[PDB]
RNA sequence: UCGGAGUACAAAAAACCCUCCGAGUGAUUUUAAUCUAGACAAACCAGUCAAAAUAACCAUAACAUCACUUAUUGAUCCAAAAU
RNA sequence: GCCUAACGAGCCUGGUGAUAGCUGGUUGUCCGAGAAAGAAUUUUAGUUCAACCUUAAAAAUACCCCAAAAACCCUAAAUUCCA
RNA sequence: GAUAGAAAUUUUUAUCCUGACGCUAUAGAGAUAGUACCGUAAGGGAAAGAUGAAAGAAUAAAAUAAAAGUAAAAAAAAGCAAAGAUUACCCCUUCUACCUUUUGCAUAAUGGUUUAACCAGAAAAAAUCUAACAAAGAGAACUUUAGCUAGAUACCCCGAAACCAG
């Protein structure tokens, strides 16, 4: 249970620098941009993920959809055993049926 | 636990109380940021009641430092040279002005 | 969609309904949503008492 | 974004401050501590209610040993002091009894007094007689 | 049931309640009786005619149709010369 | 079975020499109960529990005071042995709106008007 | 609408491995019965030292969702009328400046004692003046943005708004559109009879 | 107006440091950590529950399952293949009129009601469009030319004596998607199609001048329409007289799905422009 | 599996590898309809009664009867029948 | 029997986070209420319904209950029902 | 039955602004390494690092001395080892370890020498709560006889003997 003897070096965050300055700029794009984009369109991520959510069953089926033969062989397979995991442990697991 | 701790027997400083009383409490020192919302209500203590405080009570130093800290304290001090810190860390003026009171007698 | 005092409100609002139910109707005031909500279905009666006073 | 408890050194403190005067491993090693602590804290409040009862025997036993000197046996002495009115706990009583000598050998005597008067009352069979102690007062 | 479906992820309906039940729009279900084609020469026309009926079901098996079928099913449903649109709305209930 | 039970009128009849005994007067029954509930409601059947709620008997060694009429005589009567029943006594009389700060109740199951004066 | 802003972009990439996409143990690491210690399947499991993490993060993560319309819009409002209330909202003409010296904006703000940060809005982003661009360039509290950048975050985290006269005209229109509107039949990028 | 306001002055800046959710929207989660909530965790005890195993929803413990033992009957049998028509009460369509969504100046189809928000078709679950139903027949005034997909025989007599016109005219699914939403349709980048036929459990009654049908023989039309009055009580007007009797009269071919454009034709409406094909076999076969 | 008596003394319910009898249908002609208020019973499924109103028949005509009458019975699906 | 120290059928890897109605385990503090079993079931080491119970919400009566009242041979403690 | 499950037909606007409410040596890759070592072989598969500007500053200079384990310092009638206490360490008095499992455990029923670090509740159909707008609501597709939209509230860990393919 031993704790750090020094102190760390203290850590100066400026808010003020350029990114924390102009963070959620162009949210409101959609309303006071006439609709033509959509706030979606800002979100930078995952090509299988912009503008998109769910649980992770949900999440890893849509992965396999999009992206699933550009993967890995590892990695597919990994994916899609998580599947099929995921899918008995929802389907047929649980306290509330 | 009362094996765990020490103990006394009950009694006054200096007879106490037998041929006149004395306030035995002799300084109050607060500690508190002007910014800090920790200590916001330790400012409107020492806005509203620290005077009032102090005509009742003659006999008591009080000391006020505005400071950047975090968490403001008021450190009691006694004639028995006795010392006794306490943290006004977030709480109401009420909560300390009950304190003080406390503190005072 | 209450802009103003709401409590007058309030008060005109039981004075207007005591006569039908012999009691004072329950009533909730929200004053921040700018909102009135009672207890029981007024609705068609209070849309008439809310035209008379020509809101 | 992993969380692991940094303070955990004080949360084990607070409890092996109250297990610093055990006997054994208990007054390091938490595991064991914990449980003594635990059991440490349990007994303290049973016996915080056990003291009372306790106290009040230690002060029944004294005032019988007081009593008893002047040879009066103690239900006697205390039942005798109530038919008097007078209304001493016994915790009073056996402070008396110990650093009030005269003054416990006048309850003492007022007891005995009241005892007889009562035992006479009783023999006699008539109502006219009231004794001087055995009088009843009423509050103003 | 399939709470989370294979490919759409989505939440499956059992076939096997749409078969046999009826929801009309108040959240009532309506069912044949059990057996009613049943042995007809043995019974009853009094019994005959209590199986030929159409009956309601009560609350715990209404839930329980309810999870077993999904959102598509309790839709507000306009058909032409529909029986049953008469019953769809509840009337008078008060509760 | 272990059940309810019946109690024969006859127990409720009193004799002549009762009077004299508990203090009741021969011509006049007594207006008022004072209840007190001497014994606990555990090891009892639910029946009596419940009785005992409804008569305001919940507390112990608590005085409560009710009607001498039929209606509660009953339910008395089925919990008799869980609590202790004495008379009302107002030998200042009934209280009027000024002894209301004053009254007291003294064990003896009488009701004093005027308690402490000066 | 702050918390909604700040969240609705979010993708956590944060990933711990299975039990399952650990490196090895696919076998028994003793037999069930009779060596006298516990027993297990594959060395990988949460248990073990070098294991499979039981829960933990899942995947790259989204946090999306949205606000309905007609409250993104109220907040805009909301935000508007507090800048205002509170005496903190300057409604400026121009933007012209006489020079492109940053001290001299700093200065400025120092005389009509605007606080330390300031968001200054435009009508549209190439028709800024350019002395104002040369001096917001080079500071970090003063922040140039255009009209359709406007939003409740940005608001909340300058002390004092300035808004250009053309810019309240365009603000004022486009949120009341809102109050009056039907709902949507198709996006509103389409055609629609009064609506560009 | 909102004294609200005025108390803003008096307090500090609304930063993010300070903001607050309304009570009550956040009902604060828990987790199984401690002596409540912990220890079983909610479980319960043993068995197949407290290990998350128990049987699946319909399943009664292995006596045959309740919705099992009812026997399977014909309820929602096709239910996929009924016509359904959103209905329209005389109450609502008048309340439209009265607040100007539809003007009763020009005509009255599934167009006008949908872009007026009056009424809301889905094709896709077999709507087959908008019946007219008779709610507000006695306080209907308004003097309309309508086109509904049904309607009832009180309906239709409520709109005549106020002097208007009712037509009963089909759409098949494709069609009435097409009508409903018009606009994506002109993006879609496609000619104008045909308006296919009614199928034939449908024709007796479009073709009848009863529900007035838009394959009806005109010829009956003023004989029937009459019949409507002999049975309500009312003088039919003579709607030839009127000066909006030239909209009044407006029909579609039954082949058409819009006013005024024809089957075939493409929408440019980046240019403003209409384009026809002067081709023979095409103009033979939109033309059919 | 179903029913009757005792257990289970007087509303109901009530167990046992408890005590005793039974049922897995005959015989007969009076061939015993439609629809519906309200109930009984009941975990569910199943079981029970039943007024008024229709239609059948004397021309204001609806309980099949007997054997202790109580029990003489079996869900879905699926198969054969065509109503 | 033997097939690389465990062969009623080798070992290793993958299927694999096999599946266990069976055992074990399940991590801060303090407060509010709070549960012993009728029914089916390859079911009695389990489920799913009732009855209880918990959290909200609408109501109006809820227990307690004197006569009167509930069977035919004999039959108790007592039930049922109710102002 | 468990479950499985389309299509017709629809929608999708460029390129730059790439990083992190990811880990920090039991974590993150198994990884300092597929190495050592273990298997005849296929195969399995580790652990380990910390001075400073300079150690071409080791009679060497500098800030924790805090886990269990020991030493400094063996023990002194009597008892779940403490608690009430007490002038006083004991002596007196009062208490049948803890988890689990059970109708019921001081139980002579289960588990643990001890310390550190790791090691286990996850989902939004209906519901409730808060809010928007409301006969309509939703940034398209739907739902609506006060609804619709959004948000917040929820359902673990380790373990067989087996079975199949190579
Ligand atoms: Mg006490
Ligand atoms: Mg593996
Ligand atoms: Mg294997
Ligand atoms: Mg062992
Ligand atoms: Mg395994
Ligand atoms: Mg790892
Ligand atoms: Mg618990
Ligand atoms: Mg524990
Ligand atoms: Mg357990
Ligand atoms: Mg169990
Ligand atoms: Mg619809
Ligand atoms: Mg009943
Ligand atoms: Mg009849
Ligand atoms: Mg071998
Ligand atoms: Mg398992
Ligand atoms: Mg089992
Ligand atoms: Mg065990
Ligand atoms: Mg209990
Ligand atoms: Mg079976
Ligand atoms: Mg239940
Ligand atoms: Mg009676
Ligand atoms: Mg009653
Ligand atoms: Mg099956
Ligand atoms: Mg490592
Ligand atoms: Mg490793
Ligand atoms: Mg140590
Ligand atoms: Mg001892
Ligand atoms: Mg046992
Ligand atoms: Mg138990
Ligand atoms: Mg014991
Ligand atoms: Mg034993
Ligand atoms: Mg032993
Ligand atoms: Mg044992
Ligand atoms: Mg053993
Ligand atoms: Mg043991
Ligand atoms: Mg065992
Ligand atoms: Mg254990
Ligand atoms: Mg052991
Ligand atoms: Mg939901
Ligand atoms: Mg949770
Ligand atoms: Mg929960
Ligand atoms: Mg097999
Ligand atoms: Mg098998």
């Amino acid at each position: 249970f031993h704790v750090r003897v020094t102190l760390p070096p203290r850590k100066v965050v400026d808010r003020w620098n350029e990114k924390r300055a102009m963070f959620g700029v162009y949210d409101n794009i959609g309303i006071l941009g006439n609709f033509e984009k959509h706030p979606k369109e800002l979100i930078k991520g995952p090509i299988w993920l912009r503008g998109w959510k769910g649980n992770e069953l949900q999440r890893c089926i849509r992965k396999k959809r999009m992206v699933g033969n550009r993967m890995f062989i590892d990695d597919l397979h990994n994916l899609n055993k998580r599947i099929s995991y995921l899918y008995k442990h929802f389907n047929r697991h649980g306290k509330y049926r | 636990t009362a094996r765990g701790t020490a103990s006394r027997f009950l009694t006054s400083v200096l007879h106490n109380g037998l041929g006149r009383y004395v306030q035995q409490l002799q300084r109050l020192s607060f500690s508190l940021s002007r910014d800090a919302p920790s200590s916001r209500g330790a400012r409107e203590f020492v806005e509203r009641e620290v005077t009032d405080f102090a005509r009742r009570n003659p006999g008591v130093v009080i000391y006020v430092n505005p400071r950047p800290c975090c968490v403001p304290r008021v450190v009691a001090e006694y004639l028995n040279g006795a010392v006794r810190e306490e943290s006004i860390h977030c709480k109401s003026v009420e909560e300390i002005a009950a304190l003080v009171q406390k503190l005072a007698d | 969609k209450v802009e103003g005092d709401i409590w007058a409100l309030q008060k005109d609002v039981e004075d207007f309904l005591s006569p039908l139910l012999g009691k004072t109707p329950v009533t909730q005031v929200n004053e921040v949503t700018g909102t009135l909500r009672v207890k029981g279905y007024f609705d068609q009666q209070l849309k008439a008492w809310l035209l008379e006073k020509g809101f | 974004l992993r969380s692991r408890v940094t303070d955990r050194y004080w949360r084990v403190q607070e409890v092996l401050k109250h297990a610093r005067h055990f006997r054994g491993r208990k007054n390091r090693c938490y595991r064991l501590a914990v449980r003594a602590v635990t059991r440490a804290f349990v007994k303290c409040t049973r016996a915080r209610r056990l003291k009372k009862r306790s106290l009040r025997t230690l002060w029944i036993n004294r005032i019988t040993a007081a009593s008893q000197e002047h040879g009066l046996k103690y239900p006697a002495f205390i039942i005798n002091l109530i038919k008097c009115q007078v209304e001493l706990n016994r915790k009073v009583l056996a402070d008396l009894a110990i650093y009030e000598p005269k003054t416990f050998k006048s309850l003492a005597a007022l007891a005995k007094r009241r005892r007889e008067e009562g035992f006479a009352a009783a023999l006699g069979d008539g109502k006219e007689p009231d004794g001087i102690f055995s009088r009843v007062v009423q509050h103003r | 049931v399939t709470y989370f479906s294979s490919r759409k992820g989505k939440r499956k309906t059992v076939k096997a309640v749409i078969y046999r039940f009826l929801r009309l729009h108040s959240g009532l279900w309506l069912r044949r009786k059990a057996g009613y084609k049943k042995k007809l020469w043995k019974k009853t026309a009094a019994r005959k005619r209590r199986l030929r009926e159409f009956v309601f079901c009560n609350k715990t098996q209404s839930k329980l149709l309810d999870k077993m079928t999904t959102s598509f099913w309790k839709r507000r449903n306009w058909y032409a010369d529909d029986p049953y649109q008469k019953y769809q709305d509840r009337t008078n209930l008060k509760v | 079975k272990f059940t309810r039970s019946r109690i024969p009128d006859k127990v409720f009849q009193p004799s002549p020499e009762d009077h004299e005994k508990y203090g009741g007067d021969p011509q006049y029954p007594h207006k008022l109960h004072i209840v007190t509930r001497i014994k606990s409601t555990k090891r009892r059947p639910y029946w009596e529990k419940d009785i005992i709620k409804m008569l305001g008997l919940e507390k112990a060694h608590t005085p409560q005071v009710h009607k001498n009429i039929p209606s509660v005589n009953a339910k008395l009567k089925v919990v008799k042995h869980l609590i202790r029943i004495k008379p009302l006594k107002l030998p200042q009389g009934l209280p009027t709106e000024e002894d209301m700060a004053n009254t007291c109740l003294k064990s003896n199951g009488e009701l004093v008007v005027r308690w402490l004066l000066n | 609408v702050a918390i909604w802003q700040k969240n609705f972009k979010r993708i956590s990439y944060a990933k711990t491995k299975t039990r399952a996409e650990v490196r090895g143990g696919g076998r028994k690491p003793w037999v069930q019965k009779g060596s006298g210690r516990a027993r297990h399947g594959s060395i990988r499991s949460p248990i073990w030292r070098g294991g499979g993490v039981a829960h933990g993060p899942r995947g790259p993560t989204s946090y999306y969702y949205m606000l309905p319309m007609k409250v993104r819009v109220q907040g805009l409002k909301v935000a508007l009328t507090v800048k205002l209330a509170q005496d903190d909202l300057h409604i400026v003409d121009s933007l012209e400046l006489p020079t492109a010296d940053p001290q001299y904006l700093i200065e400025l703000a120092r005389y009509r004692r605007w606080g330390d940060s300031v968001l200054l809005v435009d009508l549209e982003h190439e028709d800024m003046p350019q002395n104002v661009v040369a001096a917001t360039s080079g500071l970090k509290t003063f922040n140039l943005v255009p009209a359709v950048g406007l939003n409740v975050h940005s608001m909340l985290k300058h002390q004092t708004l300035v808004l250009t006269l053309p810019t309240v005209a365009f603000l004022e229109e486009k949120l009341l559109w809102h109050n009056s509107r039907y709902t949507p039949l198709y996006p509103f990028r389409l055609p629609y009879c009064d609506f560009p | 107006g909102p004294r609200a306001l005025d108390l803003l002055r008096a307090l500090p800046r609304v930063s993010l440091a300070n903001l607050k959710p309304n009570p009550g929207s956040r009902k604060p989660e828990r987790r199984p950590r401690g002596r409540r909530r912990g220890r079983k965790c909610g479980r319960g005890h043993k068995g197949e529950r407290q290990r998350g195993t128990r049987p699946r929803l319909g399943f009664e413990g292995g006596q045959t399952p309740f919705y099992l033992r009812i026997p399977k009957y014909g309820f929602n049998e096709g239910h996929s293949f009924r016509h359904q028509y959103q209905p329209l009460s005389l109450n609502r369509l008048q309340y439209l009129i009265d607040l100007g969504r539809v003007d009763p100046t020009q005509p009255i189809d599934l167009t006008q009601l949908v872009n007026g928000r009056g009424v809301t078709i889905q094709p896709s679950k077999r709507d087959y469009g908008v019946q007219l139903v008779e709610e507000g027949a006695d306080t209907f005034k308004a003097k309309v030319n309508i086109e509904v997909q049904m309607a009832s025989e009180l309906a239709i007599a409520a709109i005549e004596k106020n002097g208007g016109v009712v037509t009963t005219a089909f759409y098949d699914p494709r069609s009435l998607e097409i009508l409903c939403k018009p606009v994506p349709f002109f993006l879609r980048g496609q000619p104008i199609p045909k308006r296919m036929l009614p199928p034939e459990a449908l024709v007796p009654y479009y073709t009848d001048a009863k529900n007035r049908g838009y394959l009806a023989d005109p010829a009956r039309f003023p004989e029937a329409r009459l019949e409507l009055a002999r049975k309500y009580g009312y003088v039919l007007p003579d709607i030839t007289k009127d000066e909006l009797f030239k909209m009044l009269s407006t029909r579609k071919d039954p082949r058409q799905i819009f006013f005024g454009l024809a089957p075939g034709w493409v929408v440019n409406m980046a240019d403003k422009k209409i384009l026809k094909p002067t081709d023979e076999n095409l103009l033979k076969y939109y033309s059919s």
